[PDB]
């Protein structure tokens, strides 16, 4: 007589699922759902730009290394990027206190500009263009970090420095300044005139007092000597009181930063693409929806759950055989 | 699968079949085809879609931003970071791999259950008025239209008239 | 449905029967009721009541005294906190959810299974003494009083009795 | 379960069958005794052992060197990291539980339906030539040898072997 | 003829649960396993009372600010409850130094008792009532801190104070001290009379000496200058013992301190309630079995997990249709 | 007629396991997850024998205290053993700074070899014998510190020290080196006849200055003074430069040291046991494949995930009919 039948549907398909029960299961329609594709350059992060340090650290981008490029106006950023390890940091060498705390709070700025809190005609009794170095060298020449001014004796002569900048403007100032170890007592009265120095700093909160240690020490960029550089955030309507004998790096230039959100620093030499995201990675940028991917673990914003796979492949289609 | 429909009875899938997943080949005078059930495939078909959707969907993402910024004297509590971060990584590589294994489990057996339900959505129709061959398919009593072969895909099939006629082909063909 | 009972051949519900979950409509001539099957019914309030309480009661809780306690220079352990938090978080927010729809699917699909259980161990009694209209009834062929009713609702039906009387409707009517 | 074999019509644990896990059991003339399925419960085998191993070896596991590495002046740290791992421990523990407990019933629910599957199997492979007694055996219409089982067993009877020869006892049984 | 049927339950139901392949799915019964709903109060912690500082800090209140409460009235408490920004932390300006640590451990105290170690009778060659400030208000008068004592130099002199204490209690006892950074040399010596001064402090484990920072500091609560605070936990059988001829902010009250178990800070500003709880929010305490909850993440106690929901709902009972 | 059934598995078994709406469920076969067994001592980890510090703390087996034992000469090691409270660690009161980096540091070292690098004949101006202390006995003798050498006046002078050491070692070294803070003015003089003292230590990155803190104190050990000792890691090719005119506890020891790995310090009593493992425990060892344990938490190596459970019982056999 007449027949019917009852079927269902097969494809030719080779894609392949597990189950809890059966490997290596064969299916018509299926979907991963597990990202591993990205764009292969950093981006914008919701519309803000990175603020990408070629080769230079922070400590020598904020304290004007000479080999840096010259401060360009980035008025605000979403992250910093660094390489692995940055060329130009510290020409004359030393150190930046509580340098990784003030990474984290530079790494995302909603507002960032350089201005000019302590001119060079602001120190009449004390030399202001001997602070110079071998080791930050300019076209050549010994040079010094742009943002500080490295203070010599005149006429063989040191006189205690009483200085105070008042914080007009409307918005957080980051200050920076520093203290010049030097290599013996020669040295130190050569430079300074003072056999035993002192700084002291003070605002609201900050109550600092530093003395030189001068010590025999290796040599670094073919220096002994070192500098040891602070700094504070200064609030608006507050003043820092400076107040040394000797060994003293003065600030020159300040920075208004305002701050909003946080983000990391990201060690990547991937170059910038022009695009935008809302997941960065080191290795490029995530547009994708997946819960799930397997790119980096160094992630910067709204990403997909690192995980340990290959595949994570669901089966949608039925069971295809040929 | 658990129901017995994929590898149970029947023992195909029809390459043939191309705008559905689940369907009826019928055999007439008339002729021959492939008929979709446009009912069963498109509840199998949101069915998965809100699968994958609500797998997708039900994760909660935040902005975060993984670096690396303790020093070489902060070791321990780098170590702290090196643990939370492979701890995460387990719980979600093992929750997410065997979350796959266990739906594609589901999903096989959704398929198995829908092909199911359809064969008996046919044969309660036909009942005594038919005969099943034992490979999912239906032997008639009597002579289909395609007009009756649309009433079975459709779900109103008429017992009563092809009743009588079958029972000329029960028990007079001994 | 998976297994084709609540939604399959089964398509309603009884607004009149107020003592289970699943259960009997009988229609004789001494009149017509609801009756419910006290065992299936129980079995599955205490397996529905058994999933809720595993879902509560094998969750493992801690002290645990969950505050602000880093200062201004010390955001980056603060920031691993805020990862920690977060992770976990994101971790018990999808675990949850998923669980949920997870398991009330197989909840709704548990009570098909239990439906059609219940309507197979009716057909395994009946056989041939009464027809499957089709929606979840038997038609009987035979005079079923309240005590044949009841017979069929405890699982005591007496094939014999009725297996001639129902030949006597089946083959004799025509 | 859910398609009721194991606590449904069979409703038998045999104590007598040690050889396997799905079986028959026969009565014909020549004697009685059992036999098992080596199809059916060699894809039981290799999916209860497929779905235990699918459960240890989707584990991830890293080096971990976990410590009490903090002194009395960061008890702070100390604490984030008592939070840590003991978050962690209560996320392993709710999933293995829950797993444990989740997954032990999608497993007596396949051994729940493998039964039932090899129950329809045989219905299918025997139709009007045998009745269905209830308790998940049949009656046959004819007389059956040690050959004609084995032919069930795997699964190859045709009806030239029993047509009209099984209609003949049906029938003198009226 | 006859007809029996197979039939489920059915009622007056409008609720809804989600599955995995379909959602607001209406069914009979249903439940939720997400905690919502708290008392909205601050309750004791497994019958233990907070410590309740109403507007005091931590260090203000074991200091003694005089805006603070003079009285000790619970020896016990399970957690310590602060504002924001609480109004009255140190009047006059300056640090106590591990804050956060003495924070931390003084979160769960299970005996506090504040004692007089020093009568101000010990220092009979230096005058124990001229130090006050205008910075620590008190009913219209300068005033200063109640549980330390600011030693002044008399009769034009500040004699060395060489000065012991013996832990003789049978518990662990915190002591706090602090030194006084003069603003110029004019105002050390009208002070102290001491030009150059320093301040030892050693115990078995302690090992401290300090020297006054004589600089320029903007003005806080009206004051220029600073005093640092410091603190130790003296053991039974343990000796304190303090040199200094200047700058000293001497103790006069101890606590004997007793800890058990651990806890951590609560900010709210919510009222206490007389009411008790295994879990405690900043607003307000939970009372339930439920394995999640979205109420607050900053808990103390053994609590739900918190998770972003808003319903966990479960189904129980069979689909509905109406 | 004739007969055919269909029927399961039940033997002889009496296994439970619970499942998400039965509990006590019997089964014919089940297989538990739960890891519960350990090996009851300690092992090595993946082929590297541990350091096992008997009753020596870190500290004291660097600096070599004499009531420890002698140095037995481990070259590798992949995790430390520590008791609970060691009774040796500092035989002279005092601190080593960094302690808790430095056990970090030193949990898992590649290579590890003690060097002479300044001999005893490099002071000829200064005492070399006297260093000796009660606190540090030896043989009934007062003794110290084998590592470093307690250096004294001599003729009633104590000349400035300036010595440097070149690492020409193809390893990175560890070196120690302590400063003695005297108990009064006398016993300053008595010692290094110099009243006010300092020592300067400075390589490519340390530049440090240390002054003794003279003070009272309480006895520990039967001495009120104070020994605070630091170390450094000297690269290749790097010197370090040593400058002091009093209270100097100079190297004379130190240890080549690689690193290539990471691991902790485990606290346990439990004695090695000539095993290999890949997890390690206070209470022993673990050697399985599955993904979950209840042992102990404090784990080293590749180790299952610690739960807190007694049985993880998956059902793998049918349901089980006596
Ligand atoms: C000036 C100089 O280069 N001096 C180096 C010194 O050179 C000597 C020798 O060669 C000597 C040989 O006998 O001859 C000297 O010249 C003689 C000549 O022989 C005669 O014929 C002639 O008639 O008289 C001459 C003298 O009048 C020649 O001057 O050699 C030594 C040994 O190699 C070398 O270290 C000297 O180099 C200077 O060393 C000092 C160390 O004290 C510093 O590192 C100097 O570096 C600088 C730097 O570039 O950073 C120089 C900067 O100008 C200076 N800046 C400031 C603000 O002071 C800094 C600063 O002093 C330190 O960094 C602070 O610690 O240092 C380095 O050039
Ligand atoms: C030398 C000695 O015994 N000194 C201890 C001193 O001894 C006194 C008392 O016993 C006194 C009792 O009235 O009698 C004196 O003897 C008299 C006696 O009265 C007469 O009967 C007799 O006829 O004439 C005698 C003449 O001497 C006796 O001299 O007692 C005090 C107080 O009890 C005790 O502290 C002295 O012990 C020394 O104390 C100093 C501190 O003052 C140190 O702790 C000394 O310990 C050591 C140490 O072992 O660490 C000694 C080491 O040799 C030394 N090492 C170096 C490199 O200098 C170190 C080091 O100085 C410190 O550690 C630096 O901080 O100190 C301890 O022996
Ligand atoms: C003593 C005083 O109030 N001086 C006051 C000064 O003199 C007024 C004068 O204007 C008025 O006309 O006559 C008055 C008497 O009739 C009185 O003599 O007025 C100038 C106006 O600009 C004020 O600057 C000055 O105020 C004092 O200045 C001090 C030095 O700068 C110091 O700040 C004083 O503050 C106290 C304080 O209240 O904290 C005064 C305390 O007694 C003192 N305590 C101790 C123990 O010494 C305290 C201490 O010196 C410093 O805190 C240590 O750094 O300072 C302030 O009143
Ligand atoms: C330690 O000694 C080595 C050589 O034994 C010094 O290394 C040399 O340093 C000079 C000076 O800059 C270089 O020109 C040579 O190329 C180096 N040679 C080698 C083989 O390294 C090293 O500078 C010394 N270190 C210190 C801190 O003085
Ligand atoms: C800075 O200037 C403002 C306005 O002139 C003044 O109110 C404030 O007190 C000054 N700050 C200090 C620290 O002197
Ligand atoms: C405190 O007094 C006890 C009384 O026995 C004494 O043993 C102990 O040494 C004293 N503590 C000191 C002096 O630090």
């Amino acid at each position: 007589g007449d027949q019917i039948c009852i079927g269902y549907h097969a494809n030719n398909s080779t894609e392949q699922v597990d189950t809890i029960m059966e490997k290596n299961v064969t299916v018509t329609h299926a979907q991963d759902i597990l990202e591993k594709t990205h764009n292969g350059k950093l981006c914008d992060l919701n519309g803000v730009k990175p603020l990408i340090l070629k080769d230079c650290s922070v400590a020598g981008w904020l304290l004007g290394n000479p080999m840096c490029d010259e401060f360009i106006r980035v008025p605000e950023w979403s992250y910093i990027v660094e390489r692995a390890n940055p060329a130009n940091d510290l020409c004359y060498p030393g150190s930046l206190n509580d340098y990784e705390e003030l990474k984290h709070m530079l790494s995302r700025i909603n507002h960032f500009e350089k201005i000019q809190i302590i001119p060079k005609s602001s120190w009449p009794n004390h030399e202001t263009s001997l602070g110079v170095s071998a080791a930050c060298p300019y076209q050549g020449a010994p040079s010094f970090f742009r943002n500080v001014v490295w203070l010599i004796k005149k006429n063989d002569a040191y006189p205690t420095i009483k200085i105070s900048y008042n914080n007009t403007n409307r918005e957080d100032l980051l200050i920076l300044w520093g203290i010049h170890h030097s290599n013996n007592a020669e040295e130190q009265t050569n430079l300074y005139k003072n056999p035993i120095t002192y700084i002291s700093v003070g605002t609201s909160t900050l109550n600092q007092r530093l003395a030189p240690k001068i010590a025999t020490r290796s040599q670094v960029n073919g220096q002994r000597g070192r500098m040891d550089f602070f700094w504070t955030i200064l609030k608006p309507n507050d003043a820092i009181h400076f107040e040394s004998n000797g060994n003293f790096i003065a600030p020159e230039y300040a920075y208004k930063i305002v701050k909003k959100g946080d983000s990391t620093i990201m060690k990547s030499g991937v170059e910038y693409g022009h695009c935008n995201t809302k997941c960065q990675t080191p290795v490029g940028a995530i547009n994708s929806s997946m819960p799930f991917h397997n790119i980096h673990p160094l992630t910067i914003g709204e990403c997909p759950k690192y995980v340990k796979s290959n595949k994570l492949v669901l089966a949608t289609g039925l069971r295809n055989s040929p | 699968g658990l129901f017995g429909a994929i590898a149970g009875f029947i023992e195909g899938g029809w390459q043939g079949m191309v705008d559905g997943w689940y369907g009826y080949h019928h055999s007439n005078e008339q002729g021959s085809g492939y008929a979709a059930d446009k009912e069963s495939t498109q509840k199998a078909i949101d069915g998965v879609t809100n699968k994958v959707n609500s797998i997708i969907d039900k994760m909660n993402t935040q902005f975060e931003a993984v670096g690396r910024e303790f020093n070489n004297l902060e070791r321990r509590i780098e170590n702290l970071n090196k643990k939370m971060e492979d701890g995460f990584l387990d719980v979600w590589t093992y929750n997410a791999e065997l979350l796959v294994l266990m739906e594609n489990e589901r999903t096989l057996d959704f398929h198995d259950s829908n092909v199911k339900n359809l064969y008996d959505k046919v044969r309660l129709q036909l009942r005594d008025n038919a005969k099943e061959l034992g490979n999912g398919c239906f032997e008639f009593y009597h002579k289909c239209d395609n007009e009756c072969m649309e009433s079975v895909r459709n779900g109103t099939y008429d017992y009563p008239q092809y009743s009588e006629e079958a029972r000329l082909k029960r028990e007079e063909i001994s």
